């Protein structure tokens, strides 16, 4: 029993079965196209039933080349995506077909990428910290175990180099693994990305799983949850904890989008798909703490002009938990990680859930840290000399502050050789109230500058 | 010193009349855009 | 019972010659009954020579939109299939060329010999096939040389509202490319590809009379789809450019494809959807039109050593209305593409020309697009021009600002005024890097704002026909070495006694 | 073998032919309205085959009458036109009959008015000037002779006074052959063009065709294209030097929108019809000049919502040699002709060809219009003697040039009382070069304002 | 149109005539209501083309 | 409305009640997605016209029944999610207008 | 005029033409503030801050809220009150003294009171 | 006190009695604060707002 293309517009398909074998919804379908420059096995989704056993369904590859009346074969399963320990290392796109070696983890365990998320008594009741060890992060924005952390960026802050950092401190501190979910990866950013991991030597603590901006909207939306997946298999079968990363979730809702429009349901408010909120819930509600192990995720997320109340970045904002904007002003000082101080936020920078230290801590430090960019304007076109004595002082104090946020992170062990640091929080808290008292105000500024803590920055005050 | 204060008024003005304007400019293209896909879709449902 | 058996066998029924018939016809769209066995985007050929593209394959009929000869489709006339999904002919006979988005020459000459056919839907290069994007492409514009390099197998989108510039800085670009084909190195040959767009044809001539004046349209094939043309070549042009161009990005070639415009590109699209029904999504576009242009700009790469090491650079064009860059079509190919050259109105009337935005203006790329000379000469231009944007509101009160603060103003006015360039007349790398050092370097400091146009021009030049030496240098080690940036110096400080200025004053 | 009217929709009716008799598209149809008040015969043209031998067509004269069964014959060929040097001194409508002598071509040379554009080897761009004798136009916007022009603008901004105005200007001189088509534009100006024409014994070279707003969609579809036929006779077939007046060619669109839906068509961006650039890119493409053989064309644009950035308006800039751009902003201020100097552009203001005296004055020119436009938001709240002292020299030197770009036109007589004024473009160069190194900032702004010269200047400074 | 009518009748016996709309706006409204009764697709503003 | 039924069985029995909606306007978003899934022609803000009705159906059964009826109450704080502090949205006016 | 008569209509002409040049300055007195105004300007934008606060009315339904209870103005009282405002006889006392107190006499008891 | 603070936070120097309103106007928010998880009962607030 197989079915038959019936009607092809674009990336939908409609296949029709025989009466007693209409497959369920979300099934993958399988077409070939037969035509020699573009002979394929077309992988169709089943989006829709529309009655007298036809089914519509949008294609996960592009359908040129498709013929009318050709066999549709049903799997009888969602789009699967192979998990385990051999995913790590590897390049895979949104149907579980491996790229950097075609063929590889076709025997592996298969998971169907559309699983509920954890029932509710499953669920943590108690938000927990992810203690990362960078300085920036743990002070001032710390991220949540199972938590969803915004990474803004781009090319030139550094957004690379801190994933690196963040793959590498959790294969490492927290023995976990990562997955990539690049969801509308640029294929030359893809490409970018896997050989600078293979370089870093990190690509084997990481399982890549691209959908390319080229394929057509239904592996750009399912590609996410395909990398979710693999992190789900990690988080509950291996025991591991998981960092997920979702570059870039805007390209998830906008995909969404476009298959909602092909499909020909009418757009929501600024012409997304009505369920919007309901598919960004499912993505995001598997992302969660689940009997002691957990999956984070760091969502790179655009904000289209550059408009917080637009209903794509309104419904993944709900959901995130801390928010981490590289600046390109503060990477120009050389201050790696690149971390905004200010413009970064956390939900969990509060009394209740971190200590009341750690909160007096980063409030001090954020005081001034605003202070201090207050004056920056003053001090870049009157002059440093016009401040007054206080304003000077607390323009070192800041100074020196802003730069000892700086790290030397793993990732940069590939360049310079210098074991990264991971910074205990407890130190970190003490250190930044010694900075806010100014009790190392007398050192050289080039003393604070890429050092994992206090012994470091005694060490490196002594080396100058 | 009356026109350092004044002016740090205004800048503060100024700063919160762009924030309120680009709200307004957000929710009317917001708007502009709900509109236009809404006589698209109903010249398609009518056919 | 018997009835399914039955019916599912003369299913099966429907080596035998298969020829349909038009049913419906309107708006460059044509209905074909019949035609059981065509296959999605396939070419079929209507009585009157016409030619369509299966586009709708329904149970009914096969919408097929029509390229052109629109006019000549009746009910009821025969239409045959050919087994060939679209496919262009392809080789080194393009060049000099002005061809249909169906490779047939309109320039009027002689026939073009196709070394062979390509598919417009073949798959892009994967992941594993590319490499990182480290060689320059030089656009001979110091603004995109030394702001946002563009790097061969990059996408670099040119975008910004109609008659900012645009099409002159892609053919700028195209023109820059002469000194790289002369070397007959294929490793340094570039060759181009202008795709146009719905353009009229008086200006597809003038481009391809600016491209020949300046030499270029010996290395150049022009995509040409006029707006007289139907929205089936407007929306096949882009496609039909880019197989030309991977065609020779296959065989270890390089290629730099200018699509003019992307938005007309969109514009068709959206045009043949709507006529075929299928459902429109924002600004009526039809879901699939990210899916259009980021399919078109994929094939753009760099491919891996294994595959030939060729390399094709895509400068898509977009025309935003009222600069608009969060507009659907922008906001695309802004996602698609690795860096953006935003072209503003409102500087172009100022006089910055080119007026690319800088600041806003950006290459993902970044300086691993550019020779050493440039990424050391180039560094501090960002950050002046930036620290100069920020100080502009303090031009009428310079005498009340740090000294440091106004060296940074008088700085950024005369980089301002060095990143000027006529139109058509791109430089060589190394006369950007020799410019650029002017400004960075601190040599148009003692010479006034309004004259730094001609300083840069005539100095160059005096360097050009005197002390080629340091050209030479920069061009062969693409290093500006130590030794050569002190003659560079001595160069200078001797030029500036000979160069009077327009005010009269004297620089030295 | 006849046709039959089966449905009438408005300007759209649905015609059954025999099933070997199917008329081509584009052909003419004639029906006959046989009710004694509305009786004529009433000529469709076929717009769409769909399907079991039914066409639609669009009605070149009102439907009202029209009865469904209502026998309709073929014609076997398009709508024509007469051509010839017979047509010029008389009007016609859209369908080629004379209006101000019924039955005058009915045996002239007949021609289509369906062509193919010409050939893309016959194409030649044009770059040489032509002299206009306004300021405005001369300097920023210099139109080119061959190539094409256009006068965009909103509602009742004077697009149809500037056009006369160039009729005026470029006409009244011309030794060749005028062509103008009143696309959708008010018919109480048409009669003053064409009385205006007469008296100044230009109509004898001018051929008239008019397809005014009181007439239904096929006609204002049409018309542009019947008026165009008698031009590229006059191309062609005579290689005489054309003029092809048009106004206002956005009612050629906006007619096709009209019965867009009614043809079936899905609507498009802003409710326009979805091949609104192809059928605009046709008609526009008809336009042009080929090697050897020169059409001047001049079309008012009109801009909805005076939205420069309506889909209309936008296709259409892309088709265009020189735009002058009116706006609603700058005839508020009482500056005719209204023109936007910073929006309005040409293709031959380039220091190549109109000189570099020329193009530094105009450039510079838009550089001080462009600072002022800044700064106007400063000086409604700061004030103006807040501004650096060069900042205010300009703003006076821009109100000056604002005011000189305003000209006393020829067909703007009865708006000011005064008589036109020709300004050339030497004088032009002289004034404004004067007017940006400031030797007039001396005379009060109001001296500059509908002058035409630097004679007019200085008798009304004397005035003043 | 009617006023029209009665006002054309008079212009075009030698008279002359003034017609005051007050509004068409509120005709394009009803003329809007007709055309979505009947069910013709609209157009911009939800207005017939 | 099914946590309004559970309290409203027991306001009618003479019990007070308190309702909390965390929060309507996910209310109004589903019902938009339901509603367009339907395909009933969106209005303002693509909310259907019953957008209102929908919530005022809901936020009327919170009353102050009268001794004839036992006496009970039920208080309700529906919560709203304003965007950038826009209280003049459509859906923040309408449950003002409601509340 | 031919309804409300001359004297009314003169009043609420000119209460509308000062707050229409109220509301004209708006933005400038968002941005810099009453300081940057003309004189002129600035004793019509006194005027009309006094003139919008005094059509403010302590209404006998809003008791329910505030407790305190409602005036009654007759319309030849609020015609004189206005236009005694807009000649400037009142543009001495505080802004305050115009909130929610309806009517003359009770404008001067709460002038007694600031 | 909210348009007072708003005034103040540019005014030169203002009334006694307008530095008096400020003075209660910070205590009173600094009195309506209040830690989550923490309701007061009715007598509590009466006294706290006493
Ligand atoms: N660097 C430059 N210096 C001076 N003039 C320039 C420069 N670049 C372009 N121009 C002029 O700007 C005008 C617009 O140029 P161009 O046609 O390339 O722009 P475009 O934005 O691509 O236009 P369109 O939208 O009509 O295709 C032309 O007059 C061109 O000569
Ligand atoms: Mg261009």
């Amino acid at each position: 029993t197989a079915g038959r293309v019936v009607r092809i517009t674009g990336p939908v398909v409609d296949v029709e079965f025989p009466r007693g074998s209409v497959p369920e919804l979300f099934n993958a379908l399988h077409a070939e196209i037969t035509f020699g420059a573009l002979a394929k096995t077309l992988t169709l989704e089943v989006a829709q039933h529309l009655g007298d056993s036809l089914v519509r369904c949008i294609s996960m590859q592009p359908t040129d080349g498709l013929v009318r009346g050709v066999e549709v074969t049903d799997t009888g399963a969602s789009i699967s995506v192979p998990v385990g320990d051999g995913v790590k290392g590897h390049v895979f796109n949104a149907l579980g077909d491996c790229l950097d070696d075609p063929g590889y983890g076709k025997d592996f365990e298969h998971w169907s990428i559309h699983r509920k998320p954890p029932a509710f008594s499953d669920l943590e009741p108690r938000t927990e910290m992810l203690e990362t060890g960078l300085k920036v992060v743990d002070l001032l924005t710390p991220y949540v175990r199972g938590g969803k952390i915004a990474l803004f960026g781009g090319a030139g802050v550094g957004k690379t180099v801190l994933i690196q950092e963040m793959i590498n401190r959790i294969a490492r501190n927290f023995g976990g693994t990562s997955v990539f979910a690049g969801v509308g990866e640029r294929t030359r950013e893809g490409n970018d990305l896997w050989v600078e991991l293979a370089d870093a030597n990190v690509l084997k603590d990481t399982a890549l799983v691209f959908g390319q901006m080229d394929e057509p909207p239904g592996t750009r939306m399912r590609v996410a949850l395909s990398a979710l997946t693999m992190a789900e298999f990690f988080r509950d079968e291996q025991g591991q904890d998981v960092l997920l990363f979702i570059d870039n979730i805007f390209r998830f809702t906008q995909a969404g989008s476009e298959v909602s429009t092909l499909l020909g349901r009418m757009p929501s408010a600024v012409g997304y798909q009505p369920t919007l909120a309901d598919e960004m819930g499912e993505l995001q509600e598997r992302i969660t703490s689940t009997r002691g192990r957990s999956i984070t995720s760091m969502q790179a997320v655009y904000v289209p002009a550059d408009d917080y109340t637009d209903p794509a970045p309104a419904t993944t904002f709900a959901h995130l938990d801390a928010t981490t904007e590289l600046s390109r002003a503060v990477f120009s000082k050389g201050i790696f990680p690149a971390v905004d101080p200010l413009a970064s936020s956390s939900t969990i920078l509060d009394p209740a859930i971190v200590g009341d230290e750690h909160y007096r801590v980063a409030q001090e430090v954020i005081r001034i840290l605003q202070r201090y960019k207050d004056l920056q304007d003053i001090i870049a076109i009157l002059g440093i000399d016009e401040l007054s004595e206080e304003d000077k002082q607390l323009v070192n104090r800041a100074r020196r502050i802003e730069r000892f946020l700086s790290q030397n992170m793993m990732a940069a062990e590939q360049f310079t050789g210098q074991p990264g640091s991971t910074v205990p929080l407890k130190e970190t808290i003490e250190a930044f109230d010694k900075l806010t008292k100014g009790e190392f105000d007398h050192l050289p500024e080039q003393a604070f500058f890429l050092i994992g803590g206090l012994d470091d920055l005694a060490k490196k005050a002594e080396s100058l | 010193a009356s026109r350092r204060r004044a002016m740090k008024s205004a800048t503060d003005n100024a700063d919160d009349l762009i924030k309120a304007l680009t709200l307004a400019a957000n929710r009317e293209r917001q708007a502009q855009i709900t509109q236009e896909i809404s006589e698209i879709v109903g010249g398609a449902n009518a056919l | 019972a018997d009835i399914e058996g039955a019916i599912e066998d003369y299913v099966s029924s429907f080596e035998r010659e298969e020829i349909g018939t038009v049913i419906d016809a309107g708006d460059g769209i044509a209905h074909v009954e019949g035609l059981p066995s065509v296959m999605t985007q396939e070419l079929l050929e209507f009585p009157g020579g016409v030619l369509g593209v299966a586009l709708n394959l329904d149970e009914h009929s096969v919408g097929a939109v029509i390229l052109g000869e629109f006019e000549k489709i009746e009910e009821g006339q025969q239409v045959k299939r050919t087994g060939e999904v679209l496919s262009v002919p392809v080789g080194d006979a393009f060049l000099g060329r002005v061809v249909n988005p169906l490779g047939q020459p309109i320039d009027g000459q002689g026939d073009i010999a196709a070394e062979t056919r390509r598919a417009l839907e073949l798959q892009a290069p994967s992941v594993v096939q590319r490499q990182s994007v480290s060689e320059p492409l030089q656009t001979g514009i110091k603004a995109i040389d030394a702001m946002t390099p563009i790097g061969r197998g990059q996408r670099q989108l040119i975008i910004g509202d109609r008659k900012t510039g645009k099409t002159a800085v892609c053919v700028d670009t195209i023109l820059n490319q002469r000194e790289a084909w002369l070397t007959g190195d294929p490793k340094q040959q570039v060759r181009c590809v202008y795709v146009a767009i719905g353009q009229k044809g008086t200006t597809i001539a003038s481009v391809k009379r600016a491209l020949e004046e300046g030499g270029a349209m010996e290395y150049t094939t022009i995509v040409a789809a006029p707006a007289s043309d139907a929205a089936g070549f407007k929306w096949l042009a882009p496609y039909t450019g880019s197989a030309i161009g991977q065609h020779w990005m296959y065989n270890g070639k390089h290629v730099l494809i200018v699509f003019d415009d992307l938005s007309k590109q969109a514009d068709a699209y959206r045009a043949i959807s709507l006529l075929l029904r299928r459902p429109p999504g924002r600004e009526a576009f039809p879901g699939d039109v990210f899916y259009l242009h980021s399919r078109l700009l994929e094939r753009c790469a760099k491919l891996s050593d294994e595959l030939g090491g060729g390399s094709m650079t895509g400068l898509p064009i977009i025309e935003t209305k009222a600069n608009d860059i969060s507009a659907f079509i922008p906001t695309n190919v802004i996602s698609i593409t690795d860096g953006q050259c935003f072209l503003e109105s409102d500087l172009f009337n100022q006089g910055v020309r080119p007026a690319i935005n800088v600041g806003v203006s950006v290459s993902r790329v970044g300086g691993a697009a550019q020779i050493k000379a440039m990424k050391e000469v180039a560094g501090s231009l960002r950050l002046d021009l930036s620290q100069y944007r920020e100080l502009e509101a303090f031009a009428a009160f310079a005498s009340d600002l740090d000294a440091a603060s106004k060296a940074q103003l008088d700085r950024g006015a005369r980089l301002v005024e060095l990143l000027k360039q006529p139109q058509y007349s791109p430089l060589a790398v190394e006369e950007q890097v020799v410019a650029i050092f002017l400004g960075t370097q601190g040599h148009l400091d003692s010479v006034p704002v309004e004259d730094v146009q001609r300083f840069e021009s005539e100095l160059l030049e005096h360097v050009k026909a005197s002390h080629s030496d340091i050209f030479d240098g920069i061009r062969e080690t693409k290093k500006l070495s130590e030794e050569a940036e002190e003659k560079l110096v001595s160069v200078i400080n001797e030029f500036k006694k000979g160069f009077q200025a327009s005010d009269g004053s004297s620089v030295v």
